[PDB]
């Protein structure tokens, strides 16, 4: 069933230790969507975003 | 840093810059005219009020 298949596709990602990560979280409707800009990654490298 | 290219366009070489920065050595100079007839009583010892 779907319940018995939950440890099937969860290949270790379900039991990793949970750490916080700073990210800007907005709310659209009922979901939370996290917004981020990784352009400072590219401007250090002088690579076109 | 630079991004390691994924395609074989060009080899993603390392980058280090040797930049030389020349300093700004500034000279500031005022004047303070001080009259010698005050210097004469500077050198003299006083005894009367």
């Amino acid at each position: 069933s779907t319940k018995s298949d939950l440890p099937a596709v969860a290949a270790g990602v379900e039991d990793q230790p949970r750490v916080p990560i700073s990210a800007a979280v907005i709310k659209l409707g009922n979901h939370a969507v996290a917004v981020e800009s990784l352009q400072k990654m590219y401007n250090d490298t002088q690579s076109p975003y | 840093p630079t991004i390691a290219h994924g395609d074989g366009r060009r080899p993603s070489k390392q980058r280090t810059f040797i930049v030389v920065k020349n300093c700004h050595k500034h000279h500031i100079s005022t004047e303070m005219e001080l009259s010698m007839l005050d210097l004469e009583i500077l050198h003299s010892i006083p005894e009367t009020p």
